[PDB]
């Protein structure tokens, strides 16, 4: 329930941005293993920082459009968010940093994750189940 | 006496060619552990002898030995690999005004120019100054908002040629340098009990991080608020916490306040609510509802009033019956909070028998109200009848409003005057009052004409008689 | 000739291009040396090629209700080149096969690709 | 006599395993050439014996041997490659109602089922019907609009298992089945010489191929038109050709018509333009009114004014007075050049009589129209004296002419007549009330009564009584 306020609702424009991305354009993420399974605190931090890298670069691949909604803008604001999270988290939750291997994802799977990550909040607190 | 541990090689910095061994050996009676650590990575080891058989630029770090009393020593190892001459944590955040480290420590300490470079050809901003350190990174100093999203490169010249590190792209966290701007949808509400109350506040600030809140004037309880937020680019953010009361009860009235609060200041904005149990219509006229006019004269009646909800069927009625459509009605303020109206009634050139009692009525979903005006028009007396009474005198009757005055002249007629009067009773008891006055005929003079004068603040009229 | 066939839904190219990732390589069967000259030794091939290219590119996007989706933008660039690959196979109508051996496919950044697309549209307005 | 060449192998269709040879032998005295051709490729050859050492599925075709007399014989060679079982011209356009070949010819003729399949699960429309031919492709029949952008696959079954070809994406060309829809911005124009006349026509039709033209009524001349066009989805097109005359001259008047011509119909649309050398104002109103003391009366005039009417007003006796007058256009149309103004006179005062006038003007001409409001009144017995020797005089003023009748009998009284010197003097000043002075001699063969003077007028009556003895 902490930091839930840091996630502006520009999150809503992800679906459009996805529609405006070539179904075959493979995006790179350092996918933190088994997150899609559980729990929701064994990764959140890492994935949040990563999504920022990911988002940030993907953002350079576009230029700004005056009239209308550029994927540039959309991404830009997504980036503003994942950063503020990276912060509120490393400022509230306040580990041996070994980074996940890079993986490719279509813009859907990718943003599918992105979305799941923004949900890891709204119910975020301040590592045994991280099993398998 | 207590002394820190001793490590061999007894050097303070050691350099290894990638692919080599690293044997560090701590000699101390109270050995407790080895602690390697580079960027974020961090290891421990319970072994006086630390050994890594085949090195890797990813071993460049600080190996530390700590005693059982909490004492310690430590040598820095550099493992030179021509491929990797940098180790980095492309993550890079910094506060406004505060310094910030570009995480790119060197693998080989012996290099010509450790420096921060312009990313992709361009040049670093003139303003930005920094101070390198092979055991950390380059330390950008006093990161300014304007460095936000800036991408740098860690640079180093080896053998005349300068090499680059992966790219770093600093993100700058603002530092509140002024109070949150805050506003409110409406200034002051007013609703009939049961209606819904809803208002929305708009907090704007350099960062989502503000603190906003809808408190009830003089009270620290918590109010159920729903909100939406946006980002309109760099160092700009807006939030809209909207407060709502479904079906407000009278006791729900009072003031509410929106409060924004960052690391520098506060901002208030209030909005007062006024719930009522039932609607109302109160009236305030111009002057006494008793108007005075004159045949052919004009006159407007104007009333004002509050009304909630908005007024409906308005109209002017003369003697319980509608008449004209020559009356204006209009709000007094045009504000989007006006509850005060005004209605004028234009009576142009009344006809005397046009007097009477004009009323104004207006009503709303609840109460019905009205106010009436008594317009008494004035007229010039009229010699309704001047006859010749029996044995004794002459009688003259005139009609006018107000009370007509009857004075008598006498001398022959261009004529002179002589006063006199006896029986004068103004019968009548609407409007026009009539008066009857006569005067005896025994003057000791003859061969002339007598006149009847009926005076009135408005004018005069008269008739002539004869005598002998 | 045919210049009237090309609608202005072309202006919206600078945008579509702005919305394609600067590294998403578009495949096009570039007709050799068209960029030099002349302007009729290739017009017909490129015009057909473009359609194919644009046509697939269009499949990679989904339709967006509110706004201008690359889909729409492209879908309309497609409608056009198709109509050219029409007026020509009906105005030039001198297709006695002798010039074939379809060009080799080549890769282009959306900007290069649409640059070509643009030059190709210019080829008309002054066509035989 | 002339006879066709003779090719060997004598077979009508030969099948070769990829990687093998294709030896063809034409035997005729007048060998001219060898003619190979597949989808669109086509190779000729001047050698009696055709030979390819290493064949590929792109050799599958029709080798034709032509004589020197214009005769010829030829065999079809299928070169089976388990890799490609299809050769294709992935290009595919088709007109409406026409038939269209899905360019996917076979490599190995001996195949179980040659069929046109839906694309990506989706099933082809139950409507569509086709007829395959391993020497062409599948022939989609009567290609309808609905098949537009439709994608198909050429399917075939070999070894119980069914294989698919690359994807074709049929693009259907509409067949005009109805006339264009043409509309124009403004119906009729009107401007002062010197200004600009620009109007814009909008053609909407199944295709950009429509013909739209701006032709000046009864004139096949070429007008200068600038045009814009758009595509609102499928089989939907919009072109807007805009016509403009910078600084219109008077003769540039007349009608203009927009034309839509397509393989099925025409569409007329005209916009009449009327240029003038200078603005103008015309007025149409009895100009003389009558009333009564106390009565109300409204005066109303109408007019045409171009440009728009500027200062307008009502003046009484060359001076301004009230603001109780409405001014307003008569149609609200966006072509309305006619206006109308009313003047409200509530409960006149009689002395209020006069010549009310209305003035309106534009950037060009000025104008006005005047009204004469004669207000009526009930006679007033201004002076009923007694003449010198012999009679009684009685003057009354009113409007119009106050009738002076005389009564005699004593007074409930009877009436007796007689009239003497009756002269109304007042010509002098303007719109006023007329005064009348009439008297009557007093030589009565009776006495002890009362005489009455009566002043009549269509509005009312007044009177005064005299005496005798
Ligand atoms: C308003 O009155 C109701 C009546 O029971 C009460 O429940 C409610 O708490 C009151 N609200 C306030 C804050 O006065
Ligand atoms: C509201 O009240 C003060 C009035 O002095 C105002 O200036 C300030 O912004 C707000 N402070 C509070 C009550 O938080
Ligand atoms: C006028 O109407 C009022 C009702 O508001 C009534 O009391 C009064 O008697 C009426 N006056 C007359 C004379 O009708
Ligand atoms: C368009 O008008 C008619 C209708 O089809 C046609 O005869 C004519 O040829 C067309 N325009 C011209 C003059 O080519
Ligand atoms: C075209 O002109 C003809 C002239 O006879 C007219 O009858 C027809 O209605 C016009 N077509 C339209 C109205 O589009
Ligand atoms: C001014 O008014 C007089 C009478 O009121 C009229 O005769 C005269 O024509 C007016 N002015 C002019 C000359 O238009």
């Amino acid at each position: 329930g902490i930091c839930r306020n840091r996630v502006t609702n520009n999150v809503k424009d992800v679906t459009k941005l996805v529609a405006n991305l070539p179904k075959d354009y493979m995006i790179t993420l350092k996918y933190v293993p088994g997150m899609d399974v559980l729990p929701s605190h064994c990764w959140i931090s890492e994935m949040v920082v990563q999504l920022s890298d990911s988002l940030t670069d993907l953002l350079d691949k576009f230029s700004n459009i005056s009239e209308g909604l550029s994927n540039y803008s959309i991404i830009d604001k997504l980036v503003n968010i994942v950063d503020d999270l990276v912060e509120c988290v490393k400022e509230n939750s306040s580990k041996s940093f070994k980074s996940p291997e890079p993986r490719l994802f279509t813009p859907e799977e990718f943003f599918r994750i992105f979305n799941r990550s923004i949900d890891a909040f709204k119910d975020f607190v301040v590592t045994s189940d991280c099993v398998v | 006496e207590p002394s820190p541990p001793s490590i061999h090689p007894g050097k303070s910095d050691l350099i290894v060619r990638v692919g080599d061994e690293i044997r560090l050996l701590c000699t101390d009676p109270g050995f407790v552990k080895w602690t390697f650590e580079i960027l974020d990575e961090t290891n421990e080891n319970k072994q006086n002898e630390w050994i890594t058989e085949k090195a890797e630029a990813t071993n460049t770090g600080k190996y530390t030995c700590t005693n059982k009393h909490g004492l310690s020593n430590s040598i820095y190892v550099f493992v030179r690999d021509p491929a990797k001459l940098f180790l980095v944590d492309r993550s890079l955040y910094g506060k406004e005004d505060s310094d910030t480290l570009v995480r790119c420590p060197l693998t080989d300490p012996e290099v010509t120019s450790y420096s921060l470079k312009g990313c992709q050809g361009k040049p670093l901003p003139k303003d930005l100054r920094f101070i390198p350190d092979p055991k950390a990174g380059i330390m950008i100093k006093s990161v300014k908002r304007a460095y936000h999203r800036l991408c740098l490169h860690c640079s180093v010249d080896q053998e005349g040629k300068s090499v680059l590190s992966e790219k770093f792209i600093l993100k700058v966290r603002p530092a509140f340098k002024a109070v949150p701007v805050v506003s409110v949808s409406k200034a002051s509400y007013l609703l009939r009990e049961g209606e819904e109350f809803t208002v929305t506040c708009t907090i704007k600030d350099v960062s989502s991080s503000v603190y906003s809140t809808w408190k009830r004037e003089n009270s620290q309880t918590k109010l159920q608020e729903k909100y939406n937020s946006w980002h309109h680019g760099d160092f700009n953010y807006e939030r809209q916490a909207t407060l709502t009361i479904s079906s407000a009860r009278v006791n729900d009235s009072g003031v509410f306040m929106c409060y924004a609060n960052n690391t520098f200041g506060s901002a208030n904005v209030t909005t007062t609510l006024e719930v009522v149990d039932k609607g109302f219509i109160n009236i305030f006229p111009m002057i006494n509802t008793t108007v005075f006019v004159n045949d052919g004269e004009n006159v407007d009646l104007i009333v004002e009033y509050e009304a909630f909800p908005k007024p409906e069927h308005q109209q002017w009625i003369y003697m319980n019956r509608t008449f004209t459509d020559k009356w204006e009605d209009y709000p007094k303020s045009e504000n989007e909070s006006n509850i005060r109206y005004v209605s004028e009634l234009h009576l142009t050139r009344l006809k005397g028998t046009e007097g009477g009692t004009y009323t104004f009525l207006v009503s709303n979903s609840d109460v019905n109200a009205a106010i009436a005006f008594n317009v008494y028009v004035n007229t010039k007396p009229e010699i309704l009848t001047y006859d010749r009474l029996v044995n004794g005198m002459l009688q003259c009757v005139a009609a006018g409003f107000p009370e007509p005055t009857i004075d008598w002249y006498f001398c022959p007629g261009c004529s002179a005057s002589v006063l006199p009067v006896d029986v004068q009773t103004l019968n009548s008891s609407f409007g026009k009052l009539v008066v009857q006055s006569s005067i005896d005929s025994s003057a000791f003079k003859h061969n002339g004409t007598v006149e009847c004068k009926a005076y009135n603040d408005v004018g005069k009229t008269s008739a002539y008689f004869n005598f002998a």
